[PDB]
């Protein structure tokens, strides 16, 4: 009964979804210039993290960057002179998401432990103090966004996301519709919509006033590990183990561009756009990252200067260059 | 070079005490808790998210790594234990009349044979011997499949699923009432990975 | 002929002197930039720059060799040129020493190792060698002196044609023991202890550190023993006919120079670091 | 001595002008039977190349010439009539190894 | 039967969403590329006086 009428409801989904499409991105886009071949060379390398980093956030004023490493470090390196601003410890050395601030008074991290953990940047004394921790989730925390000095979304791998008040540490918000666990965030413009992709190769946007989803997409057939919301805001990319990554526009509710290649056969870890969204940045797990031209599905180039896996990249607010962390202990700056 | 000159003098400190925190980290040896059992009782019984526990035999601070409150899927936090020393996996004897020997060494197979842990040393706690001593005279080990030939053969067959025997080192011990066994065998177990790991550095082989 | 083994000798000199440059700069310039941080890293660079600097003073002894002895240069260069050369060999066996040490202490104390291994105890061992390794050299640089006899100018050691004397004994003696019988009681005794270590409980498995120990102590004996018991022998040079302080000297000087260039083939080359950089080569 | 420098004179006075010179006086001598360093002068005879085979010729140049001569050998052969090019021959000793300084046969 | 009812209702809910075709969102997305072409540094290529990273 009710299982039939979802089944039901579901064949109409997509038989609405395939009516609405009249061609694909490919066709129109055939036409157009072709980018070429993007070379960045690595400008700045930061040196002194002594274990595998996880995390990383390109501040808002494109000069201050924060690193996450297992070795229990959160440092705020100055990206222009290389000087490190400031390191924090942390009380569980197993951290996997940090999260800067658009003010760049505060700092966040998680991990294994299932707490947030936000610390004050800008103190009376200069010293560095934590001014927040949150414990209201079952698991680890995947992803941590800032949206101001107040609120924060976060994701954590019991099937849940949450929104909390930094200011009182409660759950005012909590979406509990993916059945996988999400394992990236990513967050619009206006930080009034958010895209949050799970393990079982969905993913779903919510409302953060609202606090239930609108559109979920399946396009993918693995578990999704990362996502990044388009420079204009109605469409956002997601990256997963398939060794392909797609693009999703909220106004088509569904697939527009896949962009993979024979030779990739690993996963992708990060995904992350420039400032018109022309070309897109993906970290592998073949030691090396992609440039795709988005529009496309064609490799505009390739960044080869890790030891390891990438396992983060992030794209200045300015879009003047670009960093790169990966598992061999160190973070470069291409442009 | 006015302002400069104060956030270079910062970022040398910074760079000291970053130093200085990984030297510490360094001399210290780490053990992850895994089991279906899983809480590992016998071991956190001693008198000294996850939980990190700390002890110091023989001038050696071991820290131990519990998860079983990670509930979620395995392999998405499974790599941020490359470089743990040893893996200490607990499996009971007396749940062979209860499928779930059938699960612990599924568990232990897949662990095993995990690319992270290649290299990484597994000591293997049979725990329960005990109450298998007696629960085997009412039960026999042909529904889940003398104490003495019964356990040598669950041994065997959970050595057995191990691929990689060139690259890494089984440690199987049965479990006692006494706590002095235990610390022991872990510390035995730890001294040898420690050998293998200083030769390794040392370029011997 | 003029002379067959000065000229079948001078060219392995060379060619012993660039390989061993090429591999020290190479040794040096993977360490210090793409190689972590330990005290085996402290150990293979401070014995790297001074084989690197042992090797780039050669060609100047070699040359020296090259023209019959004829010591053209000047009348004080061979003054710091033999003392530097003396420094960087009697450092890189000092080194060598504290690494065979520093491997056996490892191997049978992990404990101790584990908890009482720093980079500032290898910098403080490290600046006691070369401390040490200078008061032995300085009576390098006081006794050089050149003479003529004859044409063909030659630089020698004993004094010019009380003090600033050592009889010849309280030198030429002390640089024997320290540098060749304590080292190498050291480095048998501690790869011999690290060998029953190893096959008590058949720790290892694939007979590699059995080879590299043994390659290292028959080098180390090979390259060292000839030239120290002849530079011995020289106290004795009114009774010992001149043919051989002519011939197995310059052999001894080409064997104990080879071991400056066999080091690193030995020691870092069979590191994973190494293996690492030619797999990404 | 004068006599074996005489004689290893004659042999290589043939050499060297069409004609031959003969011995008259001694000026110089000596040091021992392996090299004598000897000096005298000569002067322009009857007697010529062709001649001097025959000691009983029919016998005025200034020429008070210095001639080392060594014995044993032809490594020194004073020609000019400087006294540099004979000390790397003056010597009349043995092995090198007799005049040994410690330290030239090695990097110490 | 609870979650099963959610999960109905949720995908009813979603069923009802006004959408609109494909062209019209590429479009929208190659004008946007189009008209912020001429800022992207990594897009064109920036003159070494104005680059931070020099």
């Amino acid at each position: 009964q009710l299982r039939q009428e979802a089944e039901q409801l579901k064949n109409q989904i997509r038989d609405a979804r395939k009516a609405c499409a009249d061609a694909t991105l490919s066709q129109i886009t055939n036409n157009i210039d072709p980018v070429g071949r993007i070379q960045m060379r690595t400008r700045r390398t930061l040196r002194g993290h002594l274990a595998k980093i996880y995390a990383m956030h390109w501040g808002t004023d494109s000069r201050l960057l924060v690193s996450a490493s297992q070795d229990g470090k959160l440092i705020i390196w100055d990206s222009y002179t290389t000087n490190k601003v400031h390191a924090i410890p942390l009380r569980s050395s197993w951290v996997m998401t940090c999260a800067y601030a658009p003010s760049g008074n505060y700092v966040a991290c998680g991990g294994l432990d299932n707490i947030c953990s936000i610390y004050n940047l800008k103190t009376r004394e200069g010293n560095v103090r934590v001014s927040r921790e949150l414990a209201g989730h079952t698991g680890y925390l995947s992803c941590c966004r800032f949206l101001d000095d107040n609120q924060i979304v976060t994701s954590s791998g019991d099937t849940t996301c949450a929104l909390w008040d930094i200011e009182t540490g409660q759950q005012t918000t909590t979406f509990t519709g993916h059945t996988g666990d999400v394992m990236s965030l990513s967050l619009a413009p206006d930080t009034r919509l958010f895209v949050s992709g799970a393990c079982d190769a969905s993913a779903k946007l919510w409302d953060v006033r609202e606090g239930m989803c609108r559109q979920t997409f399946t396009g993918h057939e693995s578990d999704i590990n990362a996502i990044c919301f388009f420079p204009n805001g109605n469409a956002f990319a997601t990256g997963s183990d398939d060794a392909t990554c797609r693009l999703f526009d909220l106004r088509a509710d569904q697939e527009l561009m896949t962009y993979s290649h024979d030779n990739i056969i690993c996963g992708i870890t990060s995904v992350s756009f420039s400032k018109s969204g022309r070309l897109l940045l993906a970290g592998y797990d073949d030691f090396n990252c992609n440039v795709w031209d988005a529009l496309k599905a064609d490799r505009a180039g390739v960044l080869a200067g890790h030891d390891n896996r990438v396992s983060c990249l992030g794209v200045t607010d300015d879009g003047m260059a670009v960093a790169t962390g990966s598992w061999d202990s160190f973070l470069k700056i291409w442009n | 070079s006015a302002e400069d000159k104060a956030a270079v003098e910062r970022s040398k400190m910074i760079d000291r005490n970053l130093r200085e925190d990984g030297e510490k980290a360094a001399r210290e040896v780490k053990l992850l808790l895994l089991g279906a059992s899983g809480k590992c009782t016998i071991v956190k019984q001693m008198k000294i998210g996850i939980v990190e526990t700390h002890f110091t035999f023989k001038d050696l601070h071991f820290k131990m790594f519990d998860v079983t409150a990670q509930r979620s899927e395995r392999k998405k936090w499974i790599h941020c234990f490359e470089g743990v020393t040893a893996i200490i996996f607990c499996v009971a004897l007396s749940d062979y009349d209860l499928n779930r020997m059938h699960a612990s060494m599924k568990l232990f197979d897949s662990i095993c044979n995990n690319k992270w842990f290649t290299d990484t040393s597994i000591i293997l706690f049979l725990n329960k011997k005990d109450l298998f001593e007696e629960k085997i005279k009412k039960s026999p080990l042909t529904i889940c499949y003398t104490y003495e030939e019964a356990a040598a053969y669950i041994q065997c067959q959970f050595e057995d699923l191990n691929k990689r025997k060139d690259t890494k080192e089984i440690y199987t011990h049965f479990t006692c009432s006494t706590d002095t066994k235990n610390v022991q065998f872990v510390f035995d177990a730890v001294t040898d990975v420690i050998i293998k790991n200083n030769l390794k550095d040392c370029g011997l082989f | 002929e003029a002379r067959v083994t000065r000229i079948f000798l001078v060219v392995v000199y060379s060619i012993v002197c660039f390989l061993g440059i090429l591999g020290n700069g190479l040794v040096i310039i993977i360490a210090t930039f793409k190689m972590k941080k330990t005290v085996n890293m402290v150990w293979f660079l401070n014995l790297a720059v001074a084989d690197f600097l042992f090797n780039v003073f050669l060609p100047i002894h070699i040359t020296y060799a090259a023209m019959d002895y004829h010591w053209v240069f000047g009348t004080a260069m061979c003054k710091i040129s033999n003392f530097l050369l003396i420094h960087n060999m009697f450092t890189s066996v000092f080194l060598l020493t504290i690494i065979s040490s520093d491997r056996c202490i490892s191997v049978l104390l992990p404990v101790w190792s584990q908890n009482h291994r720093s980079v500032r105890l290898a910098y403080m061992a490290c600046m006691v060698i070369w401390v040490l390794a200078f008061f032995l050299s300085s009576p390098s640089l006081v006794f050089r002196d050149t003479a003529n006899l004859h044409g063909k100018i030659s630089c020698f050691n004993n004094f010019s044609l009380p003090v600033g004397y050592s009889r010849h004994m309280v030198v030429t003696v002390t640089r024997f023991l320290c540098g060749f019988l304590v080292p190498v009681l050291i480095i048998t005794a501690c790869y011999l202890t690290i060998v029953c270590k190893l096959q008590r409980n058949r720790l290892a498995k694939t007979k590699k550190p059995f080879k590299i120990i043994v390659t290292i102590i028959i080098t180390f004996f090979l390259c060292w023993c000839p030239y120290h018991t002849l530079n011995l022998l020289e106290l004795h040079h009114t009774a010992m006919p001149g043919s051989v302080f002519s011939l197995g000297l310059p052999l001894a000087t080409a064997l104990a120079i080879a071991n400056s260039c066999m080091n690193p083939i030995l020691y870092v080359f069979m590191g994973q670091d190494f293996k690492k950089f030619k797999v990404a080569l | 001595l004068t006599e074996a420098q005489r004689r290893g004179l004659q042999v290589a006075l043939e050499e060297f002008v069409q004609w031959a010179f003969q011995e008259t006086s001694v000026e110089s001598a000596v040091p021992a039977g392996i090299f004598v360093r000897l000096e005298f002068k000569l002067q322009q005879t009857s007697c010529r190349k062709r001649d001097w085979k025959k000691p009983e010729c029919k016998v005025g140049r200034k020429r008070k010439c210095l001639a080392c001569i060594k014995l044993g050998k032809v490594l020194g052969r004073l020609v000019h009539c400087q006294e540099t090019q004979c000390l790397r021959v003056q010597r009349a000793g043995e092995d090198p190894h007799s005049f040994y300084f410690p330290g030239q046969f090695a990097f110490s | 039967i609870a979650q099963a009812r959610k999960l109905v209702e949720q995908l009813k809910m979603e069923a009802n969403i006004d959408r609109i075709k494909v062209s019209k969102a590429a479009a929208d997305l190659m004008a946007y590329c189009e008209a912020h072409a001429k800022e992207d540094p990594l897009l064109t290529p920036v003159p070494a006086s104005e680059n931070p990273f020099r």
